[PDB]
């Protein structure tokens, strides 16, 4: 048989002495594993994106969770984080000052960028990949999720779900007071209310194919969009996205809420009662659940 | 990380070393938009 790869991957940094994470890795990879199914000749590939700290943990981890008892055939690749911030940073550079905690441009922030140059990083063997946080729950079979990947018009580069909360409103203010009849930053089902970028699905081929994708990375555009929507934010690619998605909606794939039910009620409790329920209402059977904010997630 | 600027101007963090001001979101008051 012709053997299928699935490739997922994950952000697992600074994880040494840092137990929070290290519990929301393991209820995360646990549950990712005991729902997962795959045929015989397919193969999970796991890729983390780790220093070496934290590559040992994480080895520590899977040890513990691996072989998975559906005994499907499973791979574990770890990426040097080092490695990918000084690949990331030509690329990623100019966006930074829009985009990270806050200004100006350190290469600290450099790797919450990662998926926007994904297409850039991986080996060009590696047509697509779902990039996950690890604060997730998995309530269903993650070889679901990729054939959302059937479900892209021509054109759409990226599956990803809506922001359930208001802070693109907020984000957005200046604009939205400048466009009284904009529906940046609205809820859905009408509005745009922005993504989320715990679940996503990056097709590389896509992405690298996309001519109007590989302008939208280019130092110039980023200024420009940024300035039209007078933006700043420090949530790295979620950001990024969120704002071409206003200017370009076509790239993206919406994701049902139901693959990344975000939890996280922060923005509710600061200025956003009388609207937050319309940004946070997630109906349908949950798939993943995002314990976002540190926000535990219900068993 | 910062925490989000509670205030609808200035940088996405708070206080934003380039802020003066801070208009806070109806119903809030404070120089964090705390009451
Ligand atoms: C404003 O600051 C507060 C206090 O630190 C944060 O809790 C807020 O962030 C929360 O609310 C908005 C969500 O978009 C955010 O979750 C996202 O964070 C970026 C990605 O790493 C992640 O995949 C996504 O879930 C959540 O933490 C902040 O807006
Ligand atoms: O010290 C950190 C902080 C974050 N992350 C990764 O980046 C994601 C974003 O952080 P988190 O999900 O805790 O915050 P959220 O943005 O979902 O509120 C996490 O799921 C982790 O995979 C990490 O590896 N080390
Ligand atoms: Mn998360």
């Amino acid at each position: 048989v012709v053997p299928v790869d699935y490739h997922l991957l994950m952000m697992f940094t600074k994880a040494e002495h840092n137990a929070p994470l290290q519990a929301k890795a393991r209820v995360a990879l646990s549950s990712l594993l005991r729902l997962a199914k795959f045929e015989a000749h397919e193969v999970l590939n796991l890729h983390f994106v780790s220093e070496e700290a934290s590559r040992e943990v994480a080895k520590a981890l899977l040890r513990e969770l691996l072989p998975p008892a559906a005994g499907f055939k499973c791979k574990v690749i770890f990426h040097d984080v080092a490695v990918l911030t000084d690949k990331l940073f030509p690329v990623v550079e100019a966006m930074q000052k829009y985009f990270s905690a806050g200004s100006g441009t350190y290469y600290s922030d450099s790797i919450f960028f990662l998926s926007v140059a994904m297409h850039q990083i991986m080996p060009k063997e590696i047509p697509r990949i779902i990039q996950l946080d690890l604060d997730l729950k998995y309530k269903t079979n993650i070889r679901e999720l990729f054939e959302e990947f059937d479900n892209f018009l021509p054109g759409a580069v990226i599956g990803i779900a809506r922001e359930m909360q208001p802070v693109y409103r907020h984000t957005f203010w200046q604009f939205r007071h400048e466009n009284p009849k904009t529906r940046v930053g609205d809820p859905p089902p009408e509005g745009l209310p922005g993504f989320n970028s715990g679940v996503m699905l990056l097709n590389l081929e896509a992405m690298r194919q996309s001519p109007l994708y590989s302008h939208l990375l280019e130092p110039s555009w980023v200024q420009q969009l940024a300035d039209k929507y007078h933006f700043r934010g420090h949530l790295g690619d979620q950001d990024f996205f969120t704002m071409i998605g206003m200017e370009h909606p076509e790239l993206f794939h919406v994701l049902d809420c139901t693959w990344n039910r975000q939890l996280c009620t922060w923005w509710r409790d600061h200025g956003y009662s009388d609207v937050f329920q319309a940004y946070f209402r997630c109906e349908g059977h949950v798939k993943i659940y995002h314990g976002n904010c540190n926000t535990p997630i219900p068993e | 990380q910062c925490e989000s600027n509670p205030c609808l101007n200035g940088g996405s963090c708070k206080d934003d070393i380039n802020s003066y001001e801070c208009w806070c979101p109806f119903g809030f008051e404070g120089k964090n938009c705390e009451l």
